[PDB]
């Protein structure tokens, strides 16, 4: 569990842009590094999308120290105002613990 | 004196217990909890496996996919527990996940991994504790695996009752619980056929005990009414207790064998296995038994009749099987099939009876099984040698060990008592003592293990674990009394003037230092036996032998 070096820290690595169509059931695979294995008394991972219209909480599975995936779900925003809406996403585990997002990767709902 | 114990730390529940050979630390499986305890039964660490929102009906549990059925916080029962020394961890398989298994680190109980994603990662819907068993066998790398049997609950498509699975080094690895050899045609697993389910609705295999011997793996199982008892249509279910075996080496699963097992006492039938324990005889039992030092033995416990596996009868009997004898029965059976005589006769597996094919073969104990005359059953039920029978209070569990060549047997009771039995068919006698370390009102569980040092015997109850010492000879004050009691553990440590076991007496090995029989005591005589009150300071001579 100890982190002496900055390279080793828990963070989400970027992949080709995450495209998400509205009203489509799709999984969102993620890559990352040094994801912790939840210890006793600690719950699993969730994907939180910060959409002003609706914030979605989808639970996810941590396959290994470097990969995650939100489960099949569909997303939407109300308005039909703009085609491409980038959304900040926060990966959390054990409820509150937010994993660091240096790149600040976002999900594009189109 | 009081016995050291661990109360249900969760006062709430308890299910399985195991001891680490090196450390002596005791790991205890329970509902919603897995505990690590010291030899003394002090609480080392508590793990929360428990209450998870879930539903038994749902296939791939909520995490993988959405389930229409409503969820409720439910209890996760520890179905199984197995120590993986090589991996330096503990496999603690639960339920309520569709039976997902967990890996806890040996020292701290840190969760190394718990594979949920694939179908193999799910063992069984079954909520019941102890209905599952298995063995972990390991070798150096590029040689290895886990054999596990579990009940299906009528899930035949989802899970295999018996399987040969993979245990990768990395707990994170996806590969875990994958079948050793998977082929489109045949996989290292045995499923229950759908046809058999339709015929008998409820059929299910419950695995009580399991152990590795030589180079095989045996399981004591309970099954349903299939040609026993005869019945045209479904109605009542009665069970038949049988022995199962596999070659460790058979990826194909061709080696499967299944013999019904039981024993009878004066015209009374004891068909249902409560528990079993593989062990050694030691010089005493082995000699009269006619065995080699290495040869194994299997102590077992059976209830009377075929009825009510859920709640069996009080009448119970402790029987015995010599592995050589069972091996013979199996070899005898195989050499017969190879004769081409009769059918395979395994009702649940093969509905339509296929015939045995004759062939030229050298039939040995090594025989792993062949493509033709494939998995087969057995006609002649193997009878066991009876030892002790309790009518009033049902035996629940058993263990045994070698002490100074004498074979001591331990038997749990429905009452919460342990019996210390010297088996003396090969010698000559019966039950030496009974103890209530445990729990005066209500019973003991099959997981009953002796410590590594073999000083104590941890006895598990639904509520508590109790460290019952294997002898309490100290109660006896004199050589006459000590040897008088007869409980075989006790001897008179002459110089110490105390009553205890051979191990306890320092220098007992030396001559006349320790007394086994009353004759050895002590005999004393005084020459002036009678002396008058008037006399004083008279010389007396003492003769002692």
């Amino acid at each position: 569990g100890r982190v002496k070096l900055p390279e080793d820290c828990p963070q989400l690595l970027r992949v080709d842009k995450i495209l998400v169509p509205v009203e489509v059931i799709k999984p969102i695979t993620l890559k990352a590094k040094n994801l912790p294995q939840p210890q006793s008394g600690q719950r699993g991972y969730e994907c939180i999308l910060n959409i002003q219209g609706i914030e979605q909480r989808v639970p996810a599975l941590r396959f290994n120290s470097s990969s995650v995936q939100c489960q099949n779900t569909s997303y939407s925003y109300e308005g039909m105002e703009i085609n491409n809406l980038p959304v900040e996403l926060t990966v959390v585990w054990n409820g509150h613990f937010n994993i660091d997002n240096p790149a600040q990767n976002k999900v594009y709902l189109y | 004196p009081s016995f050291v114990t661990f109360r249900g730390e969760p006062a709430e529940g308890f299910n399985h217990l195991v001891v680490d050979e090196r450390t002596g630390h005791i790991y205890l499986g329970a509902v919603n909890r897995i505990y690590k305890l010291s030899s003394d039964l002090k609480v080392l660490v508590t793990h929360q496996t428990g209450p998870d929102e879930d539903n038994p009906k749902c296939y791939p549990p909520r995490i993988v996919q959405t389930c229409n059925e409503p969820l409720a916080s439910t209890n996760n029962v520890n179905k199984m527990l197995l120590i993986d020394y090589k991996e330096n961890r503990l496999i603690a398989c639960g339920s309520l996940y569709q039976g997902i298994c967990k890996l806890l680190r040996l020292e701290d109980l840190f969760k190394l991994g718990e594979p949920f994603h694939k179908k193999e990662h799910y063992l069984s819907g079954v909520n019941e504790s102890g209905s599952v068993f298995g063995v972990i066998v390991s070798y150096s790398n590029f040689d290895d695996k886990l054999f596990i049997a579990t009940a299906v609950d009528g899930k035949p498509e989802y899970f295999p009752t018996i399987s040969s699975r993979k245990l990768t080094k990395n707990s994170e690895a996806d590969g875990m619980f994958a079948y050793v050899f998977h082929d489109e045609f045949v996989a290292s697993m045995i499923k229950i056929p759908s046809d058999t389910f339709t015929v008998i609705p409820d059929f299910d295999i419950y695995y009580v005990y399991g152990f590795s011997s030589g180079n095989f793996v045996y399981f004591l199982t309970l099954q349903p009414e299939m040609v026993s008892p005869p019945g045209s249509t479904t109605k009542e279910q009665v069970y038949t207790s049988k022995l199962v075996r596999l070659c460790k080496e058979d990826t194909a699963f061709n080696s499967y064998v299944e013999v019904p097992i039981g024993c009878e006492r004066n015209g009374v039938e004891y068909r249902l296995l409560q528990a079993a324990y593989l062990s050694k005889a030691g010089a005493v039992l082995g000699r009269t038994l006619g065995v080699r030092p290495d040869d194994d033995l299997l102590f077992t416990v059976f209830s009377k009749g075929q009825k009510r596996k859920m709640k069996s009868l009080d009448e119970s009997a402790l029987c015995i099987f010599i592995l050589k004898q069972i091996n013979d029965r199996i070899k005898d059976r195989l050499q017969s099939c190879y004769r081409g005589e009769g059918t395979l006769d395994l009702a649940w597996l093969k509905v339509k009876d296929i015939p045995c094919s004759s062939a030229l073969l050298t039939i040995d104990d090594n025989f792993c099984g062949l493509d033709m005359n494939a998995p087969l059953g057995v006609s002649e039920m193997v009878r066991g040698i009876p030892v002790f029978t309790e009518d009033r209070d049902r035996m629940t569990s058993v263990i045994a060990y070698v002490y100074k060549n004498h074979s001591l047997a331990f038997v749990g009771t429905k009452s919460g008592k342990l019996k210390k039995i010297r088996v003396d068919g090969p010698k000559g006698n019966a039950l030496q003592y009974e103890t209530v370390q445990v729990v005066d009102s209500g019973p003991v569980l099959r997981d009953m293990a002796f410590s590594k040092d073999h000083e104590q015997l941890y006895i598990m109850s639904e509520r508590q674990l109790t460290r019952v010492p294997v002898e309490s000879c100290g109660q006896y004050r004199s050589c006459g009394e000590c040897l008088g009691s007869g409980d075989p553990h006790c001897g008179w440590c002459v110089l110490h003037n105390t009553c205890t076991r051979k191990e306890r007496c320092e220098r007992s090995r030396e001559p006349r230092r320790f007394a086994s029989e009353m004759k050895q005591c002590v005999r004393l005589t005084v020459h002036p036996n009678n002396i008058s009150v008037s006399q004083y300071n008279v010389l007396l001579v003492l003769e002692t032998y």
